[PDB]
């Protein structure tokens, strides 16, 4: 396992009043940037700092919609509360989220409703056309995960024992990825995750409705795992 | 009538409910007892996620049935 670090973490006072709480938007911005640029350019300190800057902006946008809609008054976010069009210097993406994935360390089949264990989930993801982009939350901490052919990348916008700063953990296997999702310690028994796959498209401009975008992405991928029930 | 609600991490909640109660109402009862906001609750019975505007009776959920509670995590 190798590590590539930003120059700060998400709790830095520069990021605003919501410094700390923008983790999920920082993860979306990470995935967005890798989809557009490829992975290699994003894996340096300058680019990771740019991800954090853009993530703070996205979070601010998400925060206003939550307040306007009265989506909740909780400070932390669900995936469906993040704007599906994301615009940065790298370009513009639209995304659609998968159906929910939830589980513990081990797969549980709830009368036909499969709740995959974390390894089985990453393995499921790896059976799709690579790379696959994932938002994964464990506890209150959201990470971005990219399952690619030769490595699994885990972006963590918060401090770990291995890094003071936000970092991408470059993992040779899922055992290392799961360690990163586990805060590099042993928590087999307490483990529980909430994850969505993120299906991206490059957009020429931002002038597309959320409903138009979802239908377009459904037609692009033709993958039953895309959550259509999001439609409004 | 009594139903059981079990989470993925083992915990079992006992609830007193009526067949004509909506899924939304069941979620409200789970918040009243366990403090979990309804928007973070996914209730599962017979292999399927249950829809808020439907009732227990719509899903043929009867006395002593066990539902599963899958939780969304705010990040
Ligand atoms: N889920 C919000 C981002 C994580 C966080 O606030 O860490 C405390
Ligand atoms: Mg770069
Ligand atoms: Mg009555």
């Amino acid at each position: 396992m190798k590590i590539v670090r930003a120059s700060r973490d998400q709790s830095a006072p520069v990021y605003g009043p919501r410094a700390g709480s923008q983790c999920m938007s920082n993860c979306f911005t990470f995935l967005h940037t890798c989809y557009l640029m490829g992975i290699d350019p994003v894996l340096d300190t300058t680019s990771l700092d740019a991800v954090l800057d853009s993530g703070a902006r996205l979070d601010a946008i998400a925060d206003e919609k939550v307040k306007r809609q009265a989506l909740t008054d909780h400070p932390y976010r669900l995936g469906t509360e993040i704007p599906t069009v994301i615009e940065t210097p790298a370009g513009i993406t639209g995304h659609a989220l998968s159906r929910p994935f939830n589980g513990t360390a081990e797969t549980q089949d709830l009368g036909g409703y499969k709740c995959l264990g974390i390894l089985d989930f990453l393995t499921y993801a790896r059976g799709k056309p690579l790379p696959v982009y994932i938002i994964v939350t464990v506890g209150v901490h959201t990470r971005g995960v990219i399952v690619a052919r030769g490595a699994t990348y885990v972006f963590d916008p918060h401090t770990t024992d291995l890094s003071a700063e936000a970092a991408v953990y470059v993992c040779d296997d899922f055992t290392e990825a799961i360690s990163a999702l586990s805060f590099f310690t042993e928590m087999i028994g307490d483990f529980y995750y909430d994850a969505v796959l993120v299906y991206f498209t490059r957009c020429r401009t931002t002038l597309i409705s959320p409903s138009e975008l979802l239908v377009q992405i459904m037609d692009q991928y033709k993958d039953p795992d895309i959550d259509a029930s999001v439609m409004s | 009538m009594q139903i059981f609600v079990k989470t993925l991490t083992g915990k079992t909640i006992t609830l007193e409910v009526e067949p004509s109660d909506t899924i939304e109402n069941v979620k409200a009862k789970i918040q009243d007892k366990e403090g979990i906001p309804p928007d973070q609750q996914r209730l599962i019975f017979a292999g399927k996620q249950l829809e808020d505007g439907r009732t227990l009776s719509d899903y043929n959920i009867q006395k002593e049935s066990t539902l599963h509670l899958v939780l969304r995590l705010r990040g």
